[PDB]
DNA sequence: CCCGGTGCCGAGGCCGCTCAATTGGTCGTAGACAGCTCTAGCACCGCTTAAACGCACGTACGCGCTGTCCCCCGCGTTTTAACCGCCAAGGGGATTACTCCCTAGTCTCCAGGCACGTGTCAGATATATACATCCTGTGCATGTACTCGG
DNA sequence: CCGAGTACATGCACAGGATGTATATATCTGACACGTGCCTGGAGACTAGGGAGTAATCCCCTTGGCGGTTAAAACGCGGGGGACAGCGCGTACGTGCGTTTAAGCGGTGCTAGAGCTGTCTACGACCAATTGAGCGGCCTCGGCACCGGG
């Protein structure tokens, strides 16, 4: 009696929604703390600008979006609807990052 | 690394093959020169594990 | 006989290229596709090199123009100068 | 073109080269030291019987009285 | 019997060890002159230019065959396919 | 998802000042163009033959199907913190003072880059011997079946 | 009818031998390798002149730090559809053999233009004065953010 959608319907709905809008999908403050952690490890006593942090967030989110596109292409080429760490490693391998 | 590869090949003279082995065998030398093609240096011998018989 | 210069790249030659590329088994449809990608590559490099040759007011394409075309295409090569 | 008549083939070279040798027709065969045919289950017996031939000749001093299977294999090879 | 493939495999190994251009010189040069004829008529070419084009072309095809073979292996197949090539160039960024 | 209402802060237009763009004027130098040449690119043709093309055959790999087992997916409720405003003050930037570093010019001079000929010298090919792996043959021991005796 | 035993078949292990493999060696040759002098483009030394950024303050925004509010992250559940393994059918992709072709060689002939060179010159860096296009700043306003019913 409780209504439940079949698996993948809400997934495609989220594909159309998040592909539809421009908003950032990563929370601001945790990503800022990660940037301050890595940058703090590289060089101590560093200060940052909001525009720089938002730039890192834009570049990172877009890079992960494209990497998820090529990864999905790797899974579909593998005849699987589910992406896998081997699909990611193949995507970065053909991209030449880890090659 | 080129002289090391030449010693591994039992040659006292550096050849483009030795330069290719030295550049490609090193990770950082392969990162900078990965877009560079060496003439008459060949490539590192490689055989995939799935291509081996039995 | 009459045959195309793109067909001048032989199936055993592509087979040797794949053997150097570490390919044990090659499908029959690989050869024509490789000829296509090859033609695309030469159309990409030769266009830029010939453009340098035209900017140089020369009717002879040199090796430096090729090295520069590969350079701006990320194909940069060593040993021919530059 | 067939500018050859008599040839000499090694025992192992006939097993490894049997692919090339089975494509040619021979009207006769000669065998020196034929004691290698004492085993009927060996590959040399079936390989020798696979080639099409008319007459066969085997010259050996082998002691066929030791095992009856050796004399029976030599008689069944020429006359099956 | 000893495992076949023997000689042929030995010649693959030796032909990979000794470095030479695998594409035929005169046909490749005719292809280069044909492709360049469309861009500019009455062109002349240097031997070092043609050899450079053949080196870069053969190297590009070797790398593309490596990534293509990686695609085939990722597809649980030992045979490369035009879809493996198209995926290789797609992830490379040369198309689509 | 589309539609009518309200609302607000960011878009877009005006004011004013200044510093860069512009106008005028000079020197010289890299270049445009013609003159000469000599290398290399082009064309051609024949002897050699290695590679390519075509075809046969079958063996192993693609690929399609099926079945299990689970590992994500959708939904409900529960817990954490991201997010939106104030308040010091710590830095990022204006303003002034001043010197070590580089620019520019002109001789004086060590150094490398070829033209040429000479002498080595690794090192590209091949050949053969030494090593090793396994394929085949031979021999010995054990097991199963049939025959005979009690 | 059952058990003992002899005979024939068979299977496993060891040793010989053949073929594949790899390195050690030999040798003549393209190419590193090494003088011999040239010189002209460099490399540095030595005065004189310029100049921009270091250093010290100091005014002023933009950070980093306090307490709430709900909105999203998280935890769980259940079953469902997707991954992965097993298996088999088919065909095509590999390998070998024979026929065919044009690729590699290097020998000769010819001229086209990349390159060196020599002369004369318009264009731009450069410097000084003048002018208005652009930009910080400020304010008014309206395009779209937000929202609740269809």
């Amino acid at each position: 009696k409780p209504h439940r959608y079949r698996p993948g319907t809400v997934a495609l709905r989220e594909i159309r929604r998040y592909q539809k809008s421009t908003e950032l999908l990563i929370r601001k403050l945790p990503f800022q703390r990660l940037v301050r952690e890595i940058a703090q490890d590289f060089k101590t006593d560093l200060r940052f600008q909001s525009s720089a942090v938002m730039a890192l967030q834009e570049a990172c989110e877009a890079y992960l979006v494209g990497l998820f596109e090529d990864t999905n292409l790797c899974a579909i080429h593998a005849k699987r609807v589910t992406i896998m760490p081997k699909d990611i490693q193949l995507a970065r391998r053909i991209r030449g990052e880890r090659a | 690394l080129a002289g090391n590869a030449a010693r591994d090949n039992k040659k006292t003279r550096i050849i483009p093959r030795h330069l290719q082995l030295a550049i490609r065998n090193d990770e950082e030398l392969n990162k900078l020169l990965g877009r560079v093609t060496i003439a008459q240096g060949g490539v590192l011998p490689n055989i995939q594990a799935v291509l081996l018989p039995k | 006989v009459l045959r195309d210069n793109i067909q001048g790249i032989t199936k055993p030659a592509i087979r040797r290229l794949a053997r150097r590329g570490g390919v044990k088994r090659i499908s029959g449809l690989i050869y024509e596709e490789t000829r296509g990608v090859l033609k695309v590559f030469l159309e990409n490099v030769i266009r830029d090199a010939v453009t340098y040759t035209e900017h140089a007011k020369r009717k002879t394409v040199t090796a430096m123009d090729v090295v520069y075309a590969l350079k701006r295409q990320g194909r940069t090569l060593y040993g021919f100068g530059g | 073109d067939a500018p050859f008549h008599v040839v000499i083939t090694s025992y192992q070279l006939v097993v490894q080269d049997v692919k090339y040798f089975q494509r040619v027709k021979w009207q006769y065969m000669v065998l020196d030291e034929a004691q290698a045919l004492k085993s009927s289950s060996s590959v040399r017996w079936k390989i020798l019987l696979q080639f099409q031939c008319r007459n066969r000749l085997l010259l050996t001093g082998t002691p066929i009285q030791n095992t009856m299977a050796e004399l029976w294999a030599l008689l069944h090879f020429i006359m099956p």
